[PDB]
């Protein structure tokens, strides 16, 4: 069943099917996109969808708005049909070329003029648009973006309820929430006085504003006759009349103003009616129509708030008040009635990308239709065009500052694929305008029953922001409005149904979810008369096998896909499980990867949507192959070439690659993989490696996390990665004059500029050492001179007869490697530059780094550590045959840890690596009655895969451990518990006890040592504060806490104290005399006075206060 | 093998046209290659392949 | 717990008080308790007020058992908490003195340390207490330059006391009194410090 | 502002004028001295860029800022190092690897 | 050196002010926006803090190193490194009591 074409074969432990595919896991992100812009694909998509009215988001934005118009109705404008272009430049130039991935976009406005009855209609160009490449990503100005999506609370009505401590009696609070306009609470109270506070004033009873429309009151008495407290409440106001209501509701809402009716009328319906004005969301619209069931059958247009919805939502507060159960109004149908909840995902909806763009895009067309309509109003009627009209300056820099400045535009991570595709789906709930950390409530960070299909509750970051960074579920697809979604099958008489429907959170909340582990014969009957099942709200409980509804698709349905590739994740514990997803996404990519042996199904999906690898559009067969590029022949006579960039410094500074897996004269079908990116082999994810584990203490090297590793590892490459800088180096003009990179340098040897060539650059291959230069340029001198009598003279004359100072550029502390590239842009050549600069190099310098100790390693159950020490191969303990260990772990911190899945997996990559021939000539054994036919038998470096929450029970590792094949000497070395006998490598006797060993998957992380370690005896001091440097880069000092003065207060260390804070910090002239005496023999002179304490009365004998010494 | 040569070639984070796999894949291979020297001083030996 | 403790508010339990030894003479109200003790020697009787949605906590008897209840018409020693909670510093300062003050806070702070499980000495307290209350508030100036009502160290007050009583002056009516840690470190007297 | 307008006023004083602009200037003047002294000590504080109010010399010394608060904060000092930490089982009680 | 027996904070005064400066500032101009130089007398000038360079006149006259603390009176200035800029202070006159 492997839908790619030609994936490797890795037979599973596969018990249940599931009828669907997973989903194209970048289709949420892409599908945003595509509705805003408007293609045929999309309004195909949403016309079989159903929706009746196919709109786009451009069209949408830019159709509201039109037609503008002035005051005097004498002149008009409207423009609609927005269309695009074809591309500017290929990406691979646009992100080499330092240009950005857009396209052009054209409006066809029309200009009409009322009074006299003419059409000005023509083309007009709106600037450009940063186009969505194929994965998913936004290409500026050569760097990598991806926004990620957000959390909002949908624009609506929620009743919420508090319980009064002294009263002890129900106040149900309605509040409304629309997208823009004024917020209505109606709340009834311990006094009865059922009031609304229209912009945060004074509770005014809901009566005064409700005659205010002209209400009858009559037609309240009979509305409102059910209600007791409500009735006392009209019976108990004053004031009645709809001259005064409207006049008391516009003093109370503007006071201090000439109280006319018209003046009330006008503002009702411009506070309450006119759309620009007061506008809510379709959603929104929706939402509230859905739940007072009003407004139903036909398609909302008109997205303003009526007033029948005020009166329902009120009459729907009094019956809540009253405590009935549901609720009917004339031409609505029956609905419960209940209060609402804020972490109900039936009200947090999602905005993708297309929400915002159109947002500011909004932005950007109010402030240019402004100033536009300003213009027509004030310019000449007779010949004003539209071209003249239309400014393009306001949307170009909204769109451009946005994807600049704004919070939701960040780098995509490119440590691996994996991690680039995390971030693509991730779910963002902070930024701007949302919620920020110390506002937040600690609650929303929890999970809610609601969360089951929709956000994964297991992977999060670790940092403060938990709760508040999910991911979407596998098989998650957000709906078009922004409620997301989770597929479900409907039994319809106790059978289950193949065909399957999307439902939303109201809709699964008012129905019965079955669970997909529970037993289902094949012909779709029921066997268990009792099966468990989801209710309303935290309640599961047994019912018969015939009222159940809906049923789940896959026992997967609720991990995210970082989380759904880590076996054995039904026997680990939450904090640990999250832990090891978090570290999944850290992964480096290595030099020669190698697929896990033991790994979920869902790995080479994971890896054809993550876009780094590419494949084959039509069924062709291949001519030839090189290490660079690749030509295949389609079967129509077209030929076809794919180029494949080899070592181009990734967005992390990690490396990426690829090799083609494909041979000369192979008919490949469409859909198969061509070429391996980085972390993977054979088109799937590959991470790690696969090293032969002990679990045992051995010597305390493993003491409490730590880790140890044969030098075979070191000396084999087996964790040897590849790491890439970059620096760059620009000459910029002056009013003193503009620099130049030149070969030559002033006051300086032949030997230390033997590097740099002809143009004053390092030549390509040549090695650097820390300290080196790797970029030469001269900065001119300082000297006061005529700007325009001296410009002559200097044109003509004068010519390099001033001074030039060195400032070129070095490799910084702690760097070293070969250079692999260099890339210089020069004006001349008529290459786009910031603006102010002539000529900015960058260099890349590469080095491989081996495997070090103080490294990070960890396994996939979140198990982290540090390479304690590097034993020599001859001393590391090996098996009864001479296979020597690769590593050795500690045991004491997985029970306590409790992460035993760990163990299981050990087992099974040893089983799976030495392969197994379960015996079947008297038949098949009992505890092998499930196992799939065709895992019976495997061979030696098999593939095994168990999907998560579906996989080898206990009984199918007991059977497999005890007929695993025999080693080529015809001995078994494990037992069937696992263990073997090993031979010490010092001492060279036996352990007394056997010890666990088999084969468990390894992962590298992004915390290397070489970055860590640094050091600083004396170098370069700040100017402005006389202080050492900060940071490795700089070659500054380390920080001295506060906590660090106290430490050494409590020990009475004086002397230490004084050094640490005058002789080594500050002191200028103590520092040259305490080096000068260290290089001398001569005792180190006694610190001076500290430049903070001479600064600080310098400073504060400038306010007047006389600070003397006494020093008698 | 203790160092290598390649003509047309200035370092090993790059290419040449015509192979199938980049230098430092090839450079893993010969990694592989065993040989017994008999003399106690560098000796240099030839590759080539067209 | 430990940080109120140390502030030395109003203790959020804010239990009653023995304020007096006598026969206790209490009449439970089911709103709220109202509690009386007849003293041994003579006079009035204090009253309080307090809420009844606790359970009263156990009598001072010859037996000294918490499971007893609260018996009226006995008798309590000077300064027990009547109920569960905890006893404002204030009042118990006032009506005892420092010393019985010192060792309920050291106490009740090692108490609550080892709830957790942990031990520290005692003497690491002492050295924070005996610089928290080191304050004698004063009511009247009289014969002192200094306002009435200002905080002055115990020793510089006893000073300017003696000082001014052996010249015949009147003394400055001054009593003890503690603070929290932020007003006792406020003020110092090293105008440096002060303005760090 | 402080000079200019001391400046501004030996000028007038020079060229002679009623009493009414000598007070009014010199108000003004009285106000740019407690300015500078402090911002915002009294009175609507001055404000050039985005109605920011500006750092005045008394704010050298209060606040997070203020020159006494960071001379306890710590210094970077020299002679130093940082580094990852590994358990050495080979080590006397008083030894370190480096 | 550095003994400090006792530190008293004393209320300054006009003479005091006097004595403790160097200058008289004049004019409000800053460094020169087109030669990047101090203004005469201005809120820069040499002539009141000290050299913008170390062991350098205005003028160039006693430019040489062999030269601490002394005058020249070609230019005015003082010979010293650029620390005594860090060190010196300058006092503005007042035409009304404030
Ligand atoms: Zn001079």
């Amino acid at each position: 069943n492997n839908s790619v074409p030609g994936a490797p074969n890795r037979v599973s432990f596969a018990k249940l099917r599931e009828p669907l595919e997973v989903p194209g896991l970048l289709d949420v992100q892409t599908d945003s996109f595509e509705w805003l812009i408007g293609s045929p694909r999309w309004r195909e998509s949403a016309a079989e969808r159903g929706d009746v009215n196919p709109v786009g988001g451009l069209e949408e934005v830019l159709y509201e708005l039109s037609p503008i118009e002035d005051f005097s109705g004498s002149m008009s404008l409207s423009f609609s049909d927005p269309r695009f272009d074809d591309v500017k430049a290929p990406v691979d130039e646009c992100k080499d070329k330092d240009m950005t991935y857009a396209a052009p976009l054209f409006v066809t406005a029309e200009f009409i003029n009322n009074n006299t009855g003419e059409i000005k209609s023509q083309t007009v160009f709106m600037g450009d648009f940063p186009m969505m490449t194929e994965k998913g990503t936004f290409i500026i100005n050569g760097t990598e973006r991806v926004v990620v999506s957000q959390l909002v609370r949908s624009p609506g009505v929620y009743f919420d309820e508090t319980i009064d401590k002294s009263t002890d009696k129900t106040l149900h609070s309605v509040k409304v929430i629309p997208s823009r306009g004024a917020w209505l609470e109606f709340d009834v109270d311990k006094r009865d006085t059922v009031g609304v506070r229209i912009d945060r004033k004074r509770r005014q009873p809901v009566t005064v504003l409700l005659k205010a429309l002209g209400w009858t009151s009559e037609q309240i008495v009979e509305r409102f006759g059910f209600s007791e407290i409500m009735r006392s409440t009209l019976e108990k106001d004053n004031t009645v009349g709809t001259d005064e209501a409207l006049l008391d509701i516009y003093r109370k809402l503007r006071p201090g103003e000439p109280p006319t009716k018209e003046s009330a009328q006008t503002l009702l319906e411009n506070l309450f009616f006119k759309e620009k004005r007061y506008d809510l969301a379709r959603v929104g619209r929706y939402k509230v129509n859905k739940k007072l069931g009003l407004h139903v059958g036909e398609p909302i247009t008109s997205s303003t708030l009526t007033e029948e919805d005020v009166v329902a939502t009120i009459e729907y507060l009094v019956r809540l008040h009253e405590g009935q159960t549901t609720m009917t109004v004339p031409g609505g149908v029956e609905v419960p009635v209940e209060t609402d909840d804020i972490d109900h995902f039936g009200n947090r909806r999602l905005r993708t990308v297309g929400e915002l763009i159109q947002n500011q895009i909004r932005v950007g067309m109010s402030r240019m239709e402004r100033v536009v309509r300003e213009r027509m109003t004030t310019q000449d009627v007779e010949a004003i065009t539209p071209q003249t009209l239309i400014n393009i300056r306001p949307v170009v820099a909204a769109i451009k500052e946005f994807f600049g400045t704004s919070q939701l535009s960040q780098f995509m991570d490119q440590n691996n694929p994996l991690s680039g595709l995390t971030h693509k789906r991730r779910l963002s709930a902070l930024g701007p305008g949302g919620l920020s950390r110390e506002r937040a409530g600690l609650e929303v960070r929890d999970v809610h029953p609601s969360h089951y299909g929709r956000m994964c509750p297991i992977e999060t970051p670790e940092g403060p922001n938990i709760g508040l960074i999910g991911s979407l579920s596998v098989y998650a697809r957000v709906n078009p409005f922004g409620f997301i979604e989770t597929p479900y099958r409907k039994v319809v008489d106790g059978v289950v149904s193949d065909e399957i429907v999307y439902l939303t959170a109201d809709e699964e909340d008012r129905h019965v979810v079955a669970q997909a582990n529970s037993p289902i014969d094949a012909d779709g009957r029921f066997v268990e008369p009792r099966v468990l099942v989801r209710r309303k709200a935290g309640e599961v409980e047994y019912v018969p096998s015939s009222e159940v509804d809906y049923m789940d698709v896959s026992p997967r349905q609720m991990v995210s896909v970082a989380t759904a590739m880590i076996p054995f994740l039904e026997h680990d514990d939450a904090n640990r499980a999250l832990m090891g997803a978090n570290m999944q996404r850290q992964a480096v990519p290595l030099v020669r990867s190698e697929a896990p042996l033991v790994g979920t199904g869902m790995e080479l999906r994971a890896a054809i949507d993550a876009g780094d690898v590419v494949v084959a559009e039509e069924s062709g067969v291949i001519e030839e192959v090189s290490a660079d590029y690749i030509t295949v022949m389609h079967d129509n006579g077209t030929r076809r070439t794919y180029r494949m960039r080899k070592f181009a410094r990734s967005n992390h500074g990690t490396c990426a690659n690829q090799c083609p897996i494909v041979d000369a004269g192979d008919r490949v079908e469409a859909g198969q993989v061509i070429a391996d990116g980085p972390c993977t082999d054979d088109g799937e994810m590959a991470l790690g490696k696969n090293l032969l584990v002990a679990i045992m203490p051995w010597e305390g090297h493993n003491y409490e996390d730590a880790i140890i590793l044969s030098n075979r590892l070191v000396e084999e490459d087996v964790l040897t990665s590849i790491h890439i800088e970059e620096h760059e180096i620009d000459a910029r003009d002056t009013k003193l004059g503009a620099e130049e990179i030149t070969r030559d340098i002033p006051n300086i040897s032949d030997e230390v500029l033997a590097d740099l060539d002809e143009r004053g650059i390092v030549r390509i291959g040549a090695e650097v050492r820390d300290g080196d230069i790797l970029v030469g340029k001269v900065t001119p001198k300082g000297e006061t001179e005529l700007t325009p009598e001296e410009r002559l003279l200097r044109a003509i004359f004068g010519e390099k007869a001033r001074e030039v100072r060195d400032t070129s550029l070095k490799v910084p502390h702690g760097e070293s490697g070969k250079v692999i590239g260099i890339r210089v842009f020069s004006r001349e050549d008529e290459d786009e530059l910031p603006a102010g600069v002539n000529e900015l190099v960058r260099v890349y310098v590469a080095q491989k780094r081996k495997i070090s100790d103080g490294d990070k390693l960890a396994g996939r159950h979140g198990n982290k550590g540090v390479i304690g020490k590097i034993l020599p191969v001859e001393d590391m303990p090996f098996l009864a045959d001479g296979t020597p260990v690769d590593i050795i772990l500690n045991t004491h911190g997985v029970p306590r840890r409790m992460n035993i899945g760990q163990i299981l997996e050990t087992h099974l990559g040893w089983c799976a690596h030495s392969g197994w021939k379960v015996d079947a000539a008297k038949g098949v054994p009992d505890w092998a009655a499930r196992l799939p036919d065709e895992l019976l038998e495997a061979q030696p470096n098999a593939i095994v895969s168990t999907p998560v929450f579906d996989g080898a029970q206990e009984a199918e590792l007991q059977g497999l451990l005890s007929c695993t094949l025999p080693n080529r000497d015809g001995d078994v070395l494990v037992d069937a518990d696992g263990k073997a006998m090993l031979f010490d490598g010092r001492s060279g006797e036996p352990f007394p006890y056997p010890v666990t060993v088999g084969y468990m998957y390894i992962m590298k992380l992004h915390h290397l040592v070489d970055d860590k370690i640094h050091a600083r005896s004396t170098g370069p001091y700040s100017m402005i504060t006389q202080q050492p440097l900060g940071g490795k880069a700089q070659f500054g000092g380390q920080r001295f806490g506060e906590m660090e003065c106290w430490a050494m207060q409590a020990y009475g260390a004086a002397y230490t104290l004084q050094e640490l804070l005058t002789i080594k910090s500050d002191d200028t002239v103590g520092r040259v005399k305490v080096y000068e005496a260290i290089v001398k023999g001569e005792n180190i002179p006694e610190p001076g006075i500290p430049e903070s304490f001479k600064v600080l009365l310098k400073e504060l004998q400038s306010l007047c206060l006389n600070v003397e010494v006494l020093s008698s | 093998v203790t160092s290598i040569r390649i003509d047309g070639v200035l370092h090993e984070f790059t290419t040449v046209p015509g192979v199938k796999e980049d230098v430092t894949e090839i450079i893993l291979n010969l990694k592989s290659l065993v040989v017994s020297s008999e003399e106690d001083e560098p000796v240099t030996m030839y590759l080539r392949k067209q | 717990r430990v940080q109120e403790l140390f502030e030395a508010r109003v203790p959020r339990g804010k239990a009653p008080i023995a304020d007096v030894t006598g026969r206790v003479r209490l009449e439970d109200g089911e709103r709220f308790y109202k509690i009386t003790i007849v003293p041994d020697d003579g006079g009035e009787e204090v009253v309080y007020d307090k809420i009844s949605k606790r359970q009263r906590l156990r009598v001072f008897k010859h037996e000294d058992g918490s499971e007893r209840v609260l018996s009226d018409g006995d008798h309590v020693e000077v300064g027990q908490q009547l109920m569960e909670g905890s006893a404002d510093p204030h009042e118990v300062l006032r009506v005892q003195g420092p010393r019985e003050v010192q060792i309920h806070l050291v106490r009740e702070v090692q108490e609550v340390y080892r709830a957790q499980g942990v031990s520290i000495h005692d003497k690491h307290i002492e050295v924070i207490v005996r610089q928290m209350l080191r304050r004698v508030t004063i009511i009247d100036s009289g014969s002192t330059e200094f306002l009435p009502g200002s905080l002055i160290d115990r020793a510089e007050f006893e000073a300017e006391n003696r000082r001014v009583v052996a010249e015949g002056g009147e003394p400055a009516a001054g009593r003890p009194v503690l603070m929290g840690i932020t007003k006792a470190s406020l003020a110092t007297d090293s105008w440096l410090s002060a303005a760090s | 502002r402080v000079i200019n307008r001391n400046n501004r006023l030996k000028r007038l004083i020079d060229l002679g004028a009623p009493e009414i602009i000598v007070n009014n200037e010199k108000r003004m003047l009285q106000e740019s001295v407690d300015a500078l002294f402090d911002n915002g000590r009294r009175g609507r504080p001055v404000t050039g860029p985005g109605n920011r109010p500006l750092k005045s010399l008394s704010d050298l010394l209060k606040g997070k800022q203020g020159r006494f608060r960071q001379n306890l904060l710590g210094k970077r000092v020299d002679y130093s190092g940082r580094s990852v930490i590994v358990v050495g089982p080979q080590l006397k009680l008083h030894q370190c690897g480096l | 050196v550095n003994f400090f027996d006792e530190l008293r904070i004393g209320l300054a005064t006009a003479e005091d002010i006097r004595q403790w400066s160097y200058g008289e500032v004049k004019k409000p101009e800053t460094i020169n926006y087109r030669t990047l130089k101090p203004e005469k007398d201005g809120l820069f000038c040499e002539k009141i803090f000290g050299p913008t360079r170390d062991w350098e006149c205005y003028c160039g006259k006693y430019k040489r190193v062999r030269f601490k603390g002394i005058i020249c009176e070609r230019c005015g200035v003082e010979v010293t490194r650029a620390k005594v800029r860090r060190e010196r202070m300058g006092h503005i006159e007042l035409a009304a009591p404030v």
